[PDB]
């Protein structure tokens, strides 16, 4: 009577059977925007039921030697349903997310995952000059549907260690108690609207601590998804298209 | 006029002071607040976080290995598996989680502690560990019928996967200068070896070994006196 | 950078001292650690090269007591107080602060 | 009667805290179906065994001050941001880009926080650069972003005719200003993720990632008031205290060494660890 | 814990050597491997280095567009040398070991020699 | 408590905060568990 747990948005519901609770980010349900703070002055044009769904995105594998994953939101959602046809249209943008991680397995099975979410994440070279000097791409900043890999977990890209990293809001996936984890995250930016394009808010982060391990016969691939879903987004700002 | 006379403290810059000083932009108005959520008022609100602690630091382990600490079945009772010092801002395991680099900062800290565990292992294995503590005076225990004189809560691995010990403040003084050396052993805080209680019982065709990923936080009465400057920068140029 | 072993050719006598040094260097303290680096390396003739003092002044295990090295700024020095009949291979010097790596000439010995 | 689905809060609560939080007294308890020290860390939420609950304890009456924690006094020291070389007798005059990212002392305390939002409050600290500390005139002016910054010596924008401009000596104490808070958007933000304009960003060296514009804040400029050119050399220190601040959204502590001003590199050759390490795991000293 | 390279064979100009070594002993995906060369009666030179987790590859700008490292998962290294040879490359090559994690040393066990 | 310039950035510190409430740090779950139960019931 609480284990299992039944989260449904718009039209695509979610059941799970082994969950383990709920984290809200910072204590604060996402809304929208009052008046005191708006400064635009035409009438935002906030759908409800179009843009307020589980979208799925395309599962990773993990393995013996893996490392870790990165997504940047919201650069995920710039090509697929229509929420990828409200942000290029639209020059503004506001909205929260409802994060979602699957990941099952068996008994006898064991591991642990780590999924965080950290606000204004940049990710840093990794050369040794001081002036060229090196620099990340443009498909390392802003990875896509898929999301890179990480090449040193230990320090998360930008000199900050894991073992700090608990700060932010997180719950644990660990494979003997529970297999799906839950982050509700309000809208956290300085100026009141954003730009949708340019400007991308946070980044996911799944980064396997004990590694997978398993006593020969069992099944070997076990995949990772992702499931996340806007709440109470509203646009604003109409101009053509820019990709 | 009236007549003022002078004191010692004239001409003098303090740096910790605070005194008005002449606005250069007479009549301004800042920009206006929004509400943006997870606001700050303390550094007493992020001692309260449970963090990773770093209890692996030895020669052998490198990278991701560093933050867990290995079981395994024992061929006998009576083992000892892990062991670290209760010192925040002494090197060693604490020194990568958010006490040990606020405590840094800050001399004589004061207060309770809590480290909690958690147990990555598989569905079917279980087991039990003491976790015991000592107060400090002698050396560190040698079998586990003299470390079971101290504070001890005895865990056992179910559907649950957390124990909380909470380490009490035991100590002469109000406060404790958190240092280390020669001179300042007077201010040191004992063990917290984890004993094998009595086994890890293993299931045929299951991994075995598992791994204990150690935490560490601060309980409620958690308090620091005097902002000093931190040891753990690094530079010899301008950053050109 | 670039490193200068200041004797290509040192011939002590047994029972004697040594000062093998490199005077030509640049600031070699950064990697902004502090710590320079500057480790030193035997290499009998018939074998693999191996460790010696590591850090300006640390010793590794398993070197005697004889080895002793210090220095400063741009000068290092190595002092053994007694040359055995072990001691006799080349001597190089391993700077590691800067990203090309330069290991330096090297010094003979021969009595 | 018309269309009907067109018609169709808070956890914490603050509490004042004077001094630390004190002990009940308790017992022993032999008791089933109440356990207080068992938890779930998975649920991401931290413990809350208190230890009324864990451990046989005294009433404690608690005075000690939780006064010296809050971030008001925790920023309010002044500490180095920048250092301005002046030559003379081969240009005359100096200038420096305003960015407190430079020094590692201020910046290293200042990245503990994400959105901040205070009001600065500057000292210059002016010596010659051999201890002699004879009596000159110095100008310090202020450029904001876009007013022309100065070219020559004696050129028509050292006029003062709206932007500010301190006049003091060598011999008298140090100068201090207040400057108040300056930024287009409604707090500073010292991450930026994110290009700063439109267009298409390359794949090899993109030096334009993370170049936040709401910090852009001018340049201050500084020469010696005179017609003949002097012949002496100069450094400043200018100190910087910040005050009633406020912050949001907390982040890790920096570990790794610094490389650039602007950008975060680290150097992956070389990654320094955390704990200093020891001989095995099973010994404690 | 040795590193066993593979045998000296002779090559003349226009191939290339693929020089191999394989750890023995150790926990492979943890260590970074450097490949220092040995002139004849003269100083050692340094080409460069493979990480053994996420690739990384780094070589001196001396050495730019010959000898190309790749990477073994089945404990073995880069196995590569220089594409086009000259006369002066008949050096001794060895290969050796550094932590992840910095010890504040470098270079602690070694090779054999082709 | 005292000011001489007519603008309110250029004065001292103001007043002692003295208010905290970590509950949005610590324990920011929706179904609020108590002490003195099992947390995953
Ligand atoms: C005679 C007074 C001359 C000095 C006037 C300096 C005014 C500019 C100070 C504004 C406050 C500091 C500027 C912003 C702070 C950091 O550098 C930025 N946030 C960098 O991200």
């Amino acid at each position: 009577s609480d284990r299992v747990a039944q989260l449904t948005v718009g039209n695509s519901s979610i059941t799970t059977q082994e969950a383990a609770n709920i984290v809200l980010a910072y204590g604060e349900w996402p809304e929208y925007c009052p008046d005191t703070d708006a400064t635009a002055v035409d009438k935002p044009t906030r759908p409800d039921v179009s843009v307020n769904r589980f979208y799925t995105l395309d599962s990773k594998m993990w393995q013996e030697n893996s490392t870790g994953w990165y997504w940047k939101f919201p650069d995920v959602l710039n090509k697929t349903g229509v929420f990828g046809q409200n942000a290029q249209f639209h020059y503004l943008y506001r909205s929260g997310f409802c994060l979602h991680v699957q990941c099952n397995a068996s008994k006898f099975h064991q591991g642990a995952l780590l999924v965080a979410v950290i606000p204004e994440f940049v990710i840093a070279g990794r050369g040794s000059n001081t002036k060229e000097a090196p620099h990340p791409g443009f498909t390392t900043t802003f990875p896509g549907t898929t999301g890179a890999t990480f090449y040193d977990p230990y320090v998360l890209d930008s000199g900050v260690p894991l073992s700090q990293a608990l700060i932010y809001p997180h719950q644990w996936i660990n494979l003997r108690t529970n297999n799906c984890a839950t982050v509700i995250v309000p809208y956290i930016n300085a100026v009141p609207f954003d730009s949708a394009i340019n400007h991308s808010n946070f980044g996911l982060i799944v980064i396997p601590v004990s590694p997978l391990k398993y006593s020969s016969g069992a099944t070997t691939a076990i995949p990772i998804t992702i499931t996340i879903a806007p709440l109470n987004s509203e646009f604003g700002g109409l101009r053509q298209a820019v990709s | 006029g009236i007549p003022a006379e002078l004191r010692p403290g004239t001409n003098q810059f303090l740096t910790t002071d605070d005194g008005t000083a002449a606005p250069i932009l007479p009549g301004f108005t800042p920009t206006p607040t929004i509400h943006i959520p997870g606001e700050v008022h303390s550094l007493l609100e992020l001692c309260r976080v449970e963090t990773i602690l770093e209890v692996n630091n030895t020669t052998e382990a490198t990278g991701l290995t560093r933050l867990l600490i290995p079981v395994s079945s024992q061929n006998k009772a009576d083992e000892l598996c892990a062991a670290f010092m209760v010192d925040p801002g002494r090197i060693g395991p604490w020194q990568s989680t958010l006490v040990g680099q606020i405590c840094r900062y800050y001399t004589q800290w004061s207060g309770s502690l809590k480290v909690t565990f958690m147990f990555t292992g598989s569905f079917m294995a279980t087991g039990k560990m003491l976790v015991a503590y000592s107060p400090p005076g002698s050396a560190q225990p040698a079998n586990r019928e003299t470390a079971m004189l101290g504070t001890h809560v005895i865990w056992d691995f179910g559907l649950q996967s957390s124990v909380s010990l909470v380490i009490p403040w035991i100590s002469n003084t109000h406060f404790r200068t958190a240092k280390t050396g020669g001179n300042y052993d007077y201010y040191t805080a004992g063990v917290v070896t984890l004993w094998y209680q009595t086994n890890y019982v293993v299931p045929p065709e299951t991994p075995g070994e598992a791994y204990i990923i150690a935490m560490g936080a601060a309980q409620d009465n958690f308090t620091l006196k005097i902002c000093k400057d931190t040891d753990e920068v690094t530079q010899q140029a301008v950053l050109q | 950078d670039v490193l200068m072993t200041q004797t290509p050719l040192s011939l002590p006598v047994s029972l004697g001292h040594q000062a093998s040094i490199s005077c030509r260097s640049s600031q070699s303290i950064v990697h902004s650690n502090g710590n320079t680096y500057l480790e030193w390396y035997l290499q009998k003739p018939g074998q693999s090269p191996k460790l010696l003092i590591y850090t300006v002044s640390n010793r590794f295990s398993g070197v005697p007591d004889r080895f002793s090295g210090s220095g400063s700024g741009t000068d290092f020095t190595l002092r053994i107080t007694s040359v055995e009949a072990e001691d006799l291979g080349v001597y190089y010097c391993f700077q590691g602060s800067h990203i090309p790596y330069t290991f330096g000439g090297g010094t003979k010995l021969e009595i | 009667d018309p269309v009907e689905d067109i018609i169709h809060r808070a956890i914490s609560s603050a509490t004042n805290v004077e001094s630390a939080a004190n002990t009940t007294p308790s017992s022993h308890r032999l008791e089933t179906g109440r356990v207080p020290a068992l938890q779930a860390a998975e649920t991401g939420a931290t413990s809350n065994a208190t230890d009324e609950n864990m451990i046989e304890t005294r009433c404690v009456v608690n005075r000690n001050g939780v006064l010296e924690t809050t971030i008001n006094h925790f920023f309010s020291r002044s500490g180095l941001v920048g250092v301005v070389n002046l030559t003379d007798g081969t240009t005359g005059y100096a200038t420096w880009d305003i960015d407190i990212m430079g020094f590692v002392q201020l910046r290293r305390k200042c990245e503990m926080f994400t959105y901040m939002r205070f009001n600065a409050e500057f000292t210059f600290v002016t010596t010659t650069e051999n201890g002699g500390a004879r009596p000159y005139m110095l100008q310090y002016m202020y450029v904001p972003p876009g007013a022309p910054k100065p070219t020559g010596r004696d050129a028509f924008q050292w006029q003062t005719a709206t932007n500010p401009s301190v006049f003091v000596k060598l011999t008298d104490p140090p100068a201090q200003v207040s400057v108040p808070f300056m930024s287009p958007a409604s707090a500073y933000q010292w991450f930026y993720d994110g290009y700063p304009t439109f267009g298409q960003h390359p794949e090899t060296s993109n030096t334009t990632y993370g170049l936040c514009p709401n910090n852009m804040m001018g340049t201050f400029a500084v020469r010696v008031v005179s017609r003949e050119a002097s012949q002496l050399k100069l450094q400043t220190r200018v100190y910087m205290k910040l005050k009633h601040v406020r912050a949001w959204v907390p982040r890790p502590i920096r570990s790794q060494p610094y490389l650039l001003k602007n950008f975060p590199n680290y150097d992956s050759s070389k990654i320094t660890n955390s704990a200093r390490d020891r001989s095995s795991i099973k010994q404690a000293n | 814990v040795q590193l066993q390279q593979s045998g000296p064979d002779l090559v003349k100009t226009g191939a290339s050597v693929r020089v191999s070594c394989r750890a023995s002993g150790y926990s492979f995906t943890s260590y970074y491997i450097h490949w220092v060369r040995l002139n004849h009666g003269k100083s050692l030179e340094w080409i460069g280095y493979i990480n053994c987790y996420n690739g990384d590859i780094t070589y001196n700008q001396k050495f730019k567009g010959k000898a190309s490292f790749t990477l073994d998962t089945s404990s073995s290294t880069a196995y590569m040398e220089f594409n086009r040879l000259t006369s002066e490359d008949s050096a001794v090559y060895y290969c050796t070991r550094e932590r992840y994690g910095t010890p504040h040393y470098h270079f602690d066990v070694w090779g054999a020699g082709p | 408590n005292i000011n001489y310039y007519k603008d309110s950035y250029a004065a001292s510190a103001t007043r002692q905060d003295f208010t905290q409430d970590p509950k949005k740090f610590t324990q920011p779950v929706l179904d609020s568990i108590r002490e003195l139960s099992a947390p995953l019931n």
